[PDB]
RNA sequence: GUAGAAACUGCGAACGGCUCAUUAAAACAGUUAUAGUCUACUUGACAUUUAUAAGGAUAACUACGGAAAAGCUGUAGCUAAUACUUGCAUUAUCCUUUUGGAUAAGUAUUUGUUAGAAGGAAUUAUAACAAAGAAGUAACACGUAAAGUGUGUAUCAAUCGAGUUUCUGACCUAUCAGCUUUUGAUGUUAGGGUAUUGGCCUAACAUGGCUAUGACGGGUAACGGGGAAUUAGAGUUCGAUUCCGGAGAGGGAGCCUGAGAAAUAGCUACCACAUCUAAGGAAGGCAGCAGGCGCGUAAAUUACCCAAUUCUAAAGAAGAGAGGUAGUGACAAGAAAU
């Protein structure tokens, strides 16, 4: 037959997974989740090759059996949960919160997060639809549908959704003074203010982003993430702080130890 | 015989209620030493009163002797030992014995027992 | 030749061994389900009326009803017919069968009595064996005991000690689940009303 | 309570693994569109026209058998379920204006008539009216905060995808120069059909479409690609082969179930083979992991185990010739005694 495929070869493991060539034959194909397979990783990989909590897949299963891992302040049990672009994952046995961030080098990395700021996740809505009786709903990259949004919120804005009540708090728009992340660009991991946009008739629209070192780059409109306005990046960025570090002077920094 | 103990990447895992690290034992001019000796030494190191709560594995002595790289695991109690582990490493440690050793004969007999061809 | 005569009202059956052709002759050219008096089959079986209800032919092939032929004719079998055992969901197989018509081809005949005659058969029309399973559903046991909804029937179950577990009970946990669904529905209505009211508030 | 074979049911079995005969703008790759569709599991929002708990219908089993035999089967009695099937309020809106009164009651899908947050452009979202009308909204089981979960159900969206589809790209050959068009060739109109669109097909009407920028043909000891061999740089040659995609399971044809198969360790029919056969009749596909015959110069064990990866399910404790290890191994490659 020609049904939906159910395996991924180890060589065909996605780019940012960073899995060894000889360590077996197959990598897990994430079950249908809230985020795309090409841009999210399973919790098994996340806690194995980064957290290093266990040494075998079955040990990871035994960990997952206890209702200790939590996503968006609620319980999850299936070993194939892609964490997604932005979220919060909580572990109560150690009372530690992790939040998924990127690197200027193009990967996924967990970031230690305190309890107060661990209750806030930022979601970029992807679609705006109208339902029966004039109620407007927003569909997010998070695979989450938020009904009854403000008339203020537009398509590309980002929304301060609370984890527990499942309700909006505030909106953040996309002026030339709004901090935006790049999701899957070849220059992924750069934090900038965006100098301006460039809308093209019936095609992709290219937006220019400016950095803290006056570097200017361009990116497709599809894969941007409103993270905060000119005041500050609202959430805690990783150690690299989202500024991309040039190769030669990066080698200089590495050499100078 | 004397030796030196070195522990790398000592990290405690509350989720398994265990700990992990790499064992580097220096025994110059003396061949590979038994695991019981270093078990006693590490018990005294970490103030451990029982011996059956330690798992050791992957002890490669490397070319030339005088060094040994290995990975060590400690347990909270025998309950955790029997709880968060499979049976083969426990067999190697010396707490339980192995199961039936037919192998693939179990599956061969399962296929042989064609359903509703055997009244029992 | 081998007649399995069964009494539906006594849940028992008995095997009778006959050989003569003309003895079984009076059952000829009759479809399955016909009304025939089993007189020539035995000295005491006279008077008995039998509804011809099963048989098996010379080489072991079964009988059917719809196929009113006279020989072996292969045909299509479905998932839910009366003489097929599928190996997979929706699997079908063609299997040789013998037609409904009765002839000189049968290894055995399964017959049952519909009207009592005159004589008696040891262990067939005298004794009886019960259901060998007690009723389990609440309505079934309530109907078979005639004690309506006055008291629980859980104390009036047949002993093999060990008792079957009555279904369709009146459990307080069932009541609690019902009240939980009701209250959850009303709470959900409350939350949706709050959301729409605050949406009206934020409209301007 | 702890457990429980046999059993009905759910789910997978449509994944994987193997091979390359057919394939010469077909596949394949890059790059679109789907404003022309569907979409299992999961996740998130969330619904409309007897109840102190409703009806039968049957397995395993018990009892008589039968044939040689197989994944064979009749009558009698039964009983169950989250299998099958009937079926238990209420929500929204307007006037005086917390609140009194008045009012409306169909989700998809289909047809007819109007208006009309987004996209670039709607016959979009949606609202009103006239109609039809599915499938439901819990009659199912367990136990967490010092109320919860499981199973299952209507829609929307995402997910894991698939199907059509634009554009650009190839081996040799003219001792293949004119092809296609009664049997759809090219297009228009209307319809059937499919999940959507279309000569996909039907009826009518038109006479059209390709071509020395090499069509139509013929060969290919031709699966396509990222790749491999050689490089001063250009190039030429191999590409079955770790992976992506395509096709196939003897070679055509057909078909049920199932979301998803024109599936082959599912079925049906033909031929060619070939097995067992009490001679009446049954069942077959190693181009799956091992091994046998035949072919040829040419190619390894009828080994061990799911311990590693990862899959399936009622998902920790069970299977996995996917796969790992062992065995044979002067295919190649690297280190280094005499």
């Amino acid at each position: 037959g020609k049904g939906i495929k159910k395996h991924l070869k180890r060589v065909n493991a996605p780019s940012h997974w960073m899995l060894n060539k000889m360590g077996g034959q197959y990598a897990p194909k994430t079950s249908s989740g809230p985020h795309k397979l090409l841009e999210s990783i399973p919790l098994v990989i996340l806690l194995r090759n980064r957290l290093k909590y266990a040494l075998t897949f079955d040990e990871v299963k035994m960990i997952l059996i206890q209702k200790i891992v939590k996503v968006d302040n609620k319980v999850r049990t299936d070993c194939t949960f892609p964490v997604g672009l932005m979220d919060v994952i909580h572990i109560t046995k150690s009372n530690e919160y992790f939040r998924l961030l990127y690197d200027i080098k193009g990967r996924f990395v967990p970031h230690r997060i305190t309890n107060e700021e661990s209750k806030y996740k930022l979601c970029k809505v992807k679609k705006i639809l109208l339902r029966k009786g004039r109620l407007s709903i927003a569909v997010t990259h998070d695979g989450r549908s938020i009904p009854y949004i403000h008339p203020d919120v537009k398509v590309n804005d980002t929304v301060r959704l609370d984890l527990e009540t499942g309700k909006v708090l505030e909106h953040l728009k996309f002026q030339v003074g709004s901090l935006v992340m790049v999701t899957a660009g070849h220059s992924v991991g750069r934090v900038g203010v965006i100098s301006s946009i460039d809308k093209n008739m019936g095609t992709y629209d290219i937006i220019h982003v400016k950095d803290s070192r006056n570097k200017v780059f361009a990116t497709r409109l599809s894969n941007v993430f409103v993270i905060g306005d000119n005041t500050k990046p609202y959430i805690s960025l990783p150690r690299e702080k989202g500024i991309k570090l040039d190769i030669i002077e990066e080698r200089r920094n590495r050499l100078k130890a | 015989d004397q030796f030196t103990i070195r522990v790398k990447k000592y990290m405690s895992n509350p989720l398994l209620r265990r700990k992990q690290f790499a064992l580097e034992i220096l025994h110059p001019n003396k061949g590979s030493v038994a695991k019981k000796e270093v078990k006693e030494r590490l018990a005294k190191m970490y103030k451990l009163n029982n011996v059956n709560t330690i798992v050791l594995f992957g002890f490669k002595t490397l070319f030339g002797g005088g060094r040994t790289k290995g990975f060590g695991l400690i347990y909270k109690n025998v309950d955790a030992v029997k709880k968060f582990e499979k049976k083969y490493r426990l067999v190697r440690e010396g707490l339980i014995d192995k199961e039936t050793k037919a192998g693939r004969r179990a599956s061969k007999e399962l296929k042989n027992r064609r359903k509703k061809v055997r009244g029992t | 030749m081998k007649l399995n005569i069964s009494n539906p009202l006594n849940n028992v059956q008995k095997s009778i061994e006959i050989d003569d052709e003309k003895k079984l002759l009076p059952f000829m050219e009759k479809r399955i389900g016909n009304a025939v008096p089993g007189d020539s089959i035995g000295e005491e079986f006279t008077g008995y009326v039998f509804r011809i209800t099963g048989g098996n032919d010379k080489q072991g092939f079964p009988m059917i009803q719809g196929v009113l032929t006279n020989n072996r004719v292969r045909l299509l079998f479905k998932k839910g017919m009366k003489c097929y055992r599928p190996r997979k969901k929706g699997e079908r197989k063609r299997k040789s069968v013998r037609g409904c018509i009765v002839g000189q081809d049968l290894s055995a005949l399964n017959l049952t009595l519909v009207k009592k005659g005159v004589n008696e058969i040891p262990g067939l029309t005298d004794k009886a064996v019960g259901k060998k399973l007690g009723p389990k559903r609440a309505s079934k046991i309530r109907k078979l005991f005639n004690l309506d909804k006055s008291d629980d029937v859980r104390k009036y179950v047949i002993g093999r000690f060990i008792k079957p577990k009555i279904q369709r009970l009146v459990t307080e946990k069932r009541l609690l689940r019902k009240r939980n669904l009701l209250q959850a529905k009303e709470k959900r209505r409350l939350e949706k009303k709050q959301q729409l009211k605050e949406y009206k508030q934020l409209l301007n």
